[PDB]
Parts: C-alpha cells; structure tokens; sequence
C-alpha cells in the first residue's frame, strides 16, 4: 500500500483544515490508519487513530475537542479534520497505516505500528 | 446513528460452571421424569424439587 | 396482500412487523414455503433457496419490531409472493 | 419439595390420588398421630458446625426457616380470612349454598371417586368466582337472621 | 501522561561503528514499542517493531532488545546513510494514547 | 479416524447479547485447548 497526501493549505486562526489521504494497492478496509503531525523543529506527534472495519476513532488528549478522523470506505480515503485552528498548529501533517490480517473475516489484530507512510502536507495557520 | 464505547481488555480465564435455579419461598419446581418426552404435552412421571 | 412494484432490475424492500417493538424471532418464506431469510435472536441467517444470495435485512431495526427482506440485483423471476412469520401474524406481500 | 411448608407438603403427596382417597388418607394419618402410633420426622438442616464452611448452612438454614415461617403465616391468615364465608378456623366447612347442576352435572360419587383435585378444580374453574360470591352472601344472610332473635 | 525521551540528544558516531540509541518511557511499554528512521524530506520509515522484530526490507544492521520502560536500538556497522533522527514510539495504551518521543540525532 | 475441523480464532464478534458488534483483544501466546462433550445438535429443515 501507498498513501497519497493532499495539497498544502494556508488558514487564519479560528478556521479549520481538512486533509485527505488516499490509500491504494490493497483493500482499504483491512488497513488501520493514524495521523501524525510534525511542526518544524519538533518531533513526531500522534494525533489520532481510526479503525476502518468498525467506524471508530480516538484522539490525543489535547485534540479531543478539535479533531475528527473519517474513513471514507467507498473512496478509500481518510480525512483528518482539525477545527478551532491556531497558529500553534502550523505543521506538516501526514497519514500512516498498517495491515490487519484478514480483518474482513474478523481477524483484526489492532496493530499499533506504522508501515505505510504518506509524504507530508504543509498546513500553515 | 450508533453508540460506541471502549473498555479496558484484561484477558480473563473463562471456564463455564454449572449454575442451578432455585424456587423462592412459596414456590416449587415441577420436573418431568419421563425417559421419552418431546418437549410438550402431558408428562406422566412428575416430581417436585426446589 | 401488500404489493410492491420495482423497476425489475434493481432492489426491493418488503416488510414484516411486530407490535412488541422488540427483536423477536422471525422468518421470510416464498410461496413454496422455502426459507429466504430469518433470524436467530441477534444473528441473521440465510435461507437455502434462489434468494440465498442477493439478500439481507436491517439488523439495527429489529429492536424496533421491523423485520425487512431486502432483495438486491432483482430480476423479474423473483416476482412471487412472500409470507411473514412474525408471532402468528402471517401476513402476505407480493414482489413485482 | 421445600418452600411450600409442612401444611402443604403433608397434603401434596395426594396430588395424584382421588378426592375421596385424599380425605381418607388425611383422616388415617391424623388417627395414627393422635394415638401415638407413628411419629413425624424432621427434615431440617443441621447448622454450620465448622466456621470456615458456615456460609453453606447459614444461607440455606435461614432460607429453610423463611419458607416455614411464611407457610405458617399463610396458613393462619387463610384460617381467619375464611370468616367471611363462615369457615374460619376450619379445614372442612359445609355451607348452605346448594350446588348448581349447571356448574357441574355430576353425582357426588362420580366426583369424589373417579377424579382427583387437580381435575376437579379445572372442570369448575369458570364458576369459582360465582360460587365464592354466593358463599359470602349466604354468610351475610345467616348473620342477619341470627341477630334478629 | 505518556512521553518518551532519548538518553543522547545527539549521538556522536562514525561510519563502521555500532551506534547505540536508548529510549525511556514515563509509562511501562512491555515490548509494545517501535523505532523509526527520519531523514530530511522523508517519511519516518519503520525499521523495528515489537520488542525488536525487523520489518521486511530492514538491513540486518538494525537490532535491539528491552523490557519494562527501557529499550535499546543498535545499528551494527553504521553506514553514512543511517545518520538520521531516530524516533521511539509507544502504543500500548487502550483507548490509544500513543506517542513518539523527542528522538535523537546521528 | 480423527475427523479434523479447521478452526480460526477471531477478534470481531457479532454479539449474541443483542444486535451489535464487538472487538476483543488479539490471541494469547501459548497453547490453548479444550476438550468438550457434544451432547446435542441444533438442526433445521426447509420446505
Ligand atoms: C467443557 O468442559 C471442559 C471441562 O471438563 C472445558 O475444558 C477446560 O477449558 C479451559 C479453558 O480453555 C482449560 O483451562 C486452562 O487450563 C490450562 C492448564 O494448564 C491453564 O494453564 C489455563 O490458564 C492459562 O490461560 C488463561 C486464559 O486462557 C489465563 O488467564 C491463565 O492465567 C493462564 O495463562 C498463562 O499461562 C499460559 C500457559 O503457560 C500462557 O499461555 C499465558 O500466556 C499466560 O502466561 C486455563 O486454566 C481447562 O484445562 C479445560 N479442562 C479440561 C479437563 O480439559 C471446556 O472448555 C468446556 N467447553 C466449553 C465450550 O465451554
Ligand atoms: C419417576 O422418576 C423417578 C426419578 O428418576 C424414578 O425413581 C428413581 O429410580 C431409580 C432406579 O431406576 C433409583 O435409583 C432412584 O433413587 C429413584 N429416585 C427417586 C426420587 O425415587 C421413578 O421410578 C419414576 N417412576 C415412573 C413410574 O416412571
Ligand atoms: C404450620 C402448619 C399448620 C397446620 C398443619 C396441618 C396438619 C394436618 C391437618 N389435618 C387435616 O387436614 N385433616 C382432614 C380433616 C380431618 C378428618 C376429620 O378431620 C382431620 C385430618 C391440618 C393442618 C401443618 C402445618
Ligand atoms: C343455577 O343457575 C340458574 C341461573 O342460570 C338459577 O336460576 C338456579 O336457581 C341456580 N341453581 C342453584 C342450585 O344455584
Ligand atoms: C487420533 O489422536 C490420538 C491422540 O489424541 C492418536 O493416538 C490416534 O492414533 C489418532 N488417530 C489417527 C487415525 O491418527
Ligand atoms: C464427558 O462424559 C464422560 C462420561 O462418559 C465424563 O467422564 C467427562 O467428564 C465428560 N466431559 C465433559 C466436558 O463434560
């Protein structure tokens, strides 16, 4: 699987940004996805995780009131939506994921590792 | 709409044990003691248990 | 009986209901009394007929007392009648 | 079994017998007991003995007693509720309401000898409320008449 | 909360040497840890996952061990192409509260 | 002798408790087995 990032964006504080990620090369529904952020000069920050077989998602503690992750099962596209956006959120954003063996058959392994990575999308605020 | 919750998952031992049901005071349970009984209708050998 | 007409080559939803507003055991059968769908409490089963495939229900509405039969990739050859087996309410519908 | 109390349990074994037989059986056991010929044995729990195992006999010790105490209260209650029909303090109460052939057109020998109580109380179940109403009325009229002398 | 830090801020090594990297967690990991290699302009590729299992395509140079909240990654016969920033990831929380550490630079 | 059934251990379970789905934790490392007594069957027949 390859993960394809969307285009760069520029917003003002108080607005919002939604960044897509297209996953392809295998069946989408068997891959778990996460989003990771990296502001310039900073290390990697986990933002959240989405389960695609069961539409369930979780967010890091400071993003709980700001971030929604959606898996569009019909287009194999994962979207990261960040609301109530601030200048502190300038960063390069990116998707990542991992294969869940036969998740379709109910053998999902809740794999927390990231093997497939996107390129990085720059979003400024 | 759906409602989704999550819980901690300690794994636990799971080995079913026999559990029996008992009558409250004032009640008793009738039991069918026939060797042949198709699940319904008259049972010709009945005993009472708690 | 209740008759529902489609466009032949599409999909139809026929319904059975219960006044209990609970998920109860139910079955759907055709005119030859061949099982199409039904449940086993929370689980959905299929009937071993020409409608074993191309068919489903709405598990989420079973607790509302709504037990539909949905036939997909519908053909004119499927325009038979169907019998509900919900409680003793053996209602009949027709697919066209 | 248990849960019904001694009053019921001593009568319950007659559930498979005819009505006539049940009355005779009760009479005989009473005779043997009054005469000191037979004795009644107990079926009560022994109590815990060992402290470490006591839950086993205090739970059931208490439940067995609760069943018996409630059976006593029900027995004594009914024995006075029956005052309405003029049957308080009795097991067998004969009254002045005549039997209706419409309730059941059978002779007393047919009823008492070829039927059990389980059958009898089903054949006339739909007249039970009628009869009970009449029993109350008859008792009221008897009281009315006695107090007029 | 969960945070991962490295012992060195930077690791001073030369090519051909066995580099040693060391991750410490604020919370027990119990082998649910992974290591990633971050190069400028690149995705932080996964090399090690699960105690120390190598991902498919990972050079034999990368290996490691650890337990509790203290884990070690080593790079045998370090190559010039391995002078990357390495990140340590802990994912054993449920509901997930996964984090990456500060990382260390070679 | 010894008819063998192919079995799989799954994490996504349709609940018997009511309508809904649930995820359970992944399999335990070690040897797991059970020896059970078949005491009855559930069978059905069609028209
Ligand atoms: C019908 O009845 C029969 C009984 O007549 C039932 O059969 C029993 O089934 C149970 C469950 O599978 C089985 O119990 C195990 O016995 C093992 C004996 O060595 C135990 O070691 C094992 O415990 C481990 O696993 C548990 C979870 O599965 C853990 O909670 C526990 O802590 C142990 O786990 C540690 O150790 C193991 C082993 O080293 C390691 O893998 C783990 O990672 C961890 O470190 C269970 O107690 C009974 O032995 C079976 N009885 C018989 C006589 O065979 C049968 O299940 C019933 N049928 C149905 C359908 O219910
Ligand atoms: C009615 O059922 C009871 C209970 O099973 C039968 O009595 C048992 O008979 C066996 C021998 O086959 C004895 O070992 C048990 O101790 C008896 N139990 C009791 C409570 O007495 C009884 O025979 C059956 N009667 C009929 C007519 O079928
Ligand atoms: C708590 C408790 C209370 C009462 C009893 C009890 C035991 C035996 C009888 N006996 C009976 O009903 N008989 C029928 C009528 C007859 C024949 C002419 O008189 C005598 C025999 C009644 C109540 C038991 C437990
Ligand atoms: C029986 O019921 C009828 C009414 O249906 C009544 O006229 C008759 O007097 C009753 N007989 C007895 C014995 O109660
Ligand atoms: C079946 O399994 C038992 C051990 O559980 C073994 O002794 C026996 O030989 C096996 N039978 C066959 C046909 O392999
Ligand atoms: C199966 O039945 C035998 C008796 O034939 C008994 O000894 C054994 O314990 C039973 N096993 C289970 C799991 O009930």
């Amino acid at each position: 699987v390859q993960l394809l990032e969307s285009g760069a964006e520029v917003k003002k504080p108080g607005s919002s940004v939604k960044v897509s990620c297209k996953a392809s090369g295998d069946t989408f529904i068997r891959y778990s996805f996460t989003w990771v952020r990296q502001a310039p000069g900073q290390g990697l920050e986990w933002m959240g995780r989405i389960i695609t077989i069961l539409d369930v998602a979780h967010y890091a503690p400071h993003l709980q009131g700001r971030v929604t992750i959606t898996a569009d099962k019909s287009t194999s596209t994962v979207y990261l939506e960040l609301r109530n956006l601030r200048s502190d959120d300038t960063a390069v954003y990116f998707c990542a994921g991992v294969y869940e063996g036969e998740a379709d058959e109910g053998e999902y392994d809740n794999n927390g590792f990231l093997k497939h990575w996107g390129q990085g999308t720059l979003v400024t605020v | 709409n759906t409602s989704v919750i999550t819980q901690a998952c300690p794994k636990v031992s799971f080995e079913p044990i026999p559990i029996h049901y008992c009558a409250p005071a004032g009640f008793a349970i009738l039991k069918c003691n026939s060797k042949t009984f198709n699940g319904s209708g008259p049972c010709t050998n009945v005993s009472t248990v708690q | 009986k209740k008759v529902v007409l489609g466009k032949k080559g599409d999909t139809v939803e026929l319904t059975c209901t219960a006044s209990q507003k609970k998920s109860i055991q139910f079955h759907w059968k055709n005119s030859n009394q061949i099982k199409i769908l039904g449940n086993q409490g929370s689980f959905l089963t299929k009937g071993p007929s020409k409608l074993n495939d191309r068919a489903d229900s709405r598990r989420s509405l079973w607790d509302q007392g709504n037990f539909p039969l949905i036939i997909k990739n519908l053909k004119i050859e499927d325009s038979d009648t169907y019998i509900c087996e919900v409680e003793d309410q053996k209602e009949e519908v027709q697919l066209l | 079994a248990v849960g019904l109390g001694a009053f019921i349990l001593g009568f319950l074994g007659a559930a498979g017998s005819t009505m006539g037989a049940a009355s005779m059986a009760l009479t005989v056991q009473a005779r043997l007991l009054l005469s000191g010929i037979v004795q009644q044995q107990n079926n009560l729990l022994r109590a815990p003995e060992a402290q470490q195992h006591m839950l086993q006999l205090t739970v059931w010790g208490i439940k067995q007693l609760q069943a018996r105490v409630l059976a006593v209260e029900r027995y004594l209650r009914d024995q006075q509720l029956l005052g309405i029909w003029g049957c308080s303090g009795k097991i067998i109460c004969c009254t002045n309401v005549p039997w209706n052939d419409s309730w059941s057109n059978k002779t007393i020998n047919e009823i008492w000898d070829n039927m059990t109580w389980m059958q009898w109380e089903k054949e006339i179940d739909n007249y039970t409320q009628h009869i009970y109403t009449l029993l109350e009325v008859s008792q009221i009229q008897q009281e009315k008449n006695e107090q007029e002398l | 909360e969960l945070e991962l830090t490295q012992s060195p801020a930077t690791l001073s090594v030369s090519p051909g040497e066995r580099a040693t990297l060391s991750c410490r967690a604020s919370e027990s990991v119990s082998s649910d840890l992974a290591w990633y290699q971050q190069k400028p302009g690149q995705a932080p590729r996964l090399l090690i996952y699960g105690a120390s299992t190598r991902a498919t395509g990972v050079p034999a140079r990368f290996s490691g061990s650890g337990s509790g909240a203290e884990f070690t990654l080593t790079i045998s016969s370090l190559q010039s192409e391995d002078f990357a920033v390495y990140y340590c990831q802990q994912y054993n929380n449920w509901p997930p509260r996964y984090t990456f550490g500060q990382g260390t630079r070679l | 002798q010894n008819i063998t059934l192919q079995c799989r251990i799954k994490q996504i379970i349709n609940m018997w408790q009511g309508v809904g789905k649930a995820m359970y934790a992944p399999p335990i490392r070690g040897q797991i087995r059970c020896s059970s007594n078949i005491t009855g069957l559930l069978l059905t027949r069609d028209g």
